[PDB]
Protein backbone atom coordinates (compact mmCIF):
# COMPACT_ATOMS: atom_id res chain seq x y z
CA UNK A 1 0.00 0.00 0.00
CA UNK A 2 0.86 3.66 0.03
CA UNK A 3 -0.12 6.68 2.10
CA UNK A 4 -0.51 10.30 0.88
CA UNK A 5 3.19 11.08 1.32
CA UNK A 6 4.78 7.92 -0.24
CA UNK A 7 4.72 5.96 3.01
CA UNK A 8 4.31 2.18 3.17
CA UNK A 9 1.14 2.14 5.27
CA UNK A 10 0.04 -1.40 4.40
CA UNK A 11 1.67 -4.59 3.15
CA UNK A 12 0.16 -7.85 1.93
CA UNK A 13 1.58 -11.09 3.26
CA UNK A 14 3.13 -13.27 0.52
CA UNK A 15 2.36 -16.68 2.02
CA UNK A 16 -1.28 -15.85 2.74
CA UNK A 17 -2.95 -12.96 0.95
CA UNK A 18 -4.07 -10.90 3.95
CA UNK A 19 -3.94 -7.11 4.18
CA UNK A 20 -1.92 -5.88 7.16
CA UNK A 21 -1.80 -2.26 8.27
CA UNK A 22 1.54 -0.97 9.52
CA UNK A 23 0.94 1.23 12.51
CA UNK A 24 4.44 2.60 13.26
CA UNK A 25 6.17 1.68 16.50
CA UNK A 26 4.98 4.21 19.04
CA UNK A 27 7.51 6.83 20.07
CA UNK A 28 7.60 10.35 21.44
CA UNK A 29 9.75 12.97 23.06
CA UNK A 30 10.44 12.84 26.79
CA UNK A 31 9.88 16.11 28.65
CA UNK A 32 10.51 16.97 32.31
CA UNK A 33 8.01 19.10 34.23
CA UNK A 34 9.85 20.57 37.20
CA UNK A 35 10.07 23.74 39.26
CA UNK A 36 13.44 25.19 40.21
CA UNK A 37 16.27 23.18 41.77
CA UNK A 38 16.50 25.99 44.31
CA UNK A 39 12.95 25.05 45.34
CA UNK A 40 12.90 21.24 45.11
CA UNK A 41 14.17 18.24 43.18
CA UNK A 42 10.86 16.46 42.60
CA UNK A 43 10.17 15.99 38.88
CA UNK A 44 7.17 14.96 36.77
CA UNK A 45 7.69 13.31 33.39
CA UNK A 46 5.30 14.00 30.51
CA UNK A 47 5.47 11.37 27.76
CA UNK A 48 4.20 12.72 24.46
CA UNK A 49 2.62 10.90 21.49
CA UNK B 1 -30.40 60.91 16.70
CA UNK B 2 -30.06 57.56 18.45
CA UNK B 3 -33.00 58.07 20.77
CA UNK B 4 -35.41 59.10 18.04
CA UNK B 5 -34.34 56.37 15.60
CA UNK B 6 -33.25 53.21 17.45
CA UNK B 7 -35.59 50.52 16.11
CA UNK B 8 -34.41 51.02 12.54
CA UNK B 9 -30.87 50.61 13.89
CA UNK B 10 -32.08 47.35 15.49
CA UNK B 11 -33.48 46.01 12.21
CA UNK B 12 -30.39 47.12 10.25
CA UNK B 13 -28.06 45.53 12.80
CA UNK B 14 -29.94 42.22 12.99
CA UNK B 15 -30.34 42.10 9.20
CA UNK B 16 -26.63 42.81 8.82
CA UNK B 17 -25.75 39.97 11.21
CA UNK B 18 -28.07 37.74 9.19
CA UNK B 19 -26.28 38.95 6.06
CA UNK B 20 -22.95 37.88 7.60
CA UNK B 21 -24.30 34.45 8.55
CA UNK B 22 -25.69 34.08 5.02
CA UNK B 23 -22.31 35.13 3.60
CA UNK B 24 -20.51 32.54 5.71
CA UNK B 25 -23.16 29.96 4.82
CA UNK B 26 -22.86 30.69 1.10
CA UNK B 27 -19.10 30.67 0.51
CA UNK B 28 -16.05 29.18 2.20
CA UNK B 29 -13.73 31.65 0.44
CA UNK B 30 -13.90 34.15 3.32
CA UNK B 31 -11.56 31.92 5.35
CA UNK B 32 -9.01 31.65 2.55
CA UNK B 33 -6.19 33.14 4.63
CA UNK B 34 -6.63 30.53 7.37
CA UNK B 35 -6.98 27.75 4.80
CA UNK B 36 -3.89 29.13 3.07
CA UNK B 37 -1.92 28.98 6.33
CA UNK B 38 -3.05 25.39 7.01
CA UNK B 39 -2.33 24.40 3.40
CA UNK B 40 1.09 26.06 3.65
CA UNK B 41 2.00 24.10 6.78
CA UNK B 42 0.69 20.80 5.39
CA UNK B 43 2.42 21.55 2.09
CA UNK B 44 5.75 22.16 3.85
CA UNK B 45 5.34 18.96 5.86
CA UNK B 46 4.45 16.87 2.80
CA UNK B 47 7.34 18.54 0.96
CA UNK B 48 9.59 17.42 3.82
CA UNK B 49 8.39 13.83 3.45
Amino acid sequence: GRDIADTTDAVRDPQTLEILDITPCSFGGVSVITPGTNTSNEVAVLYQD
Amino acid sequence: VLYENQKLIANQFNSAIGKIQDSLSSTASALGKLQDVVNQNAQALNTLV
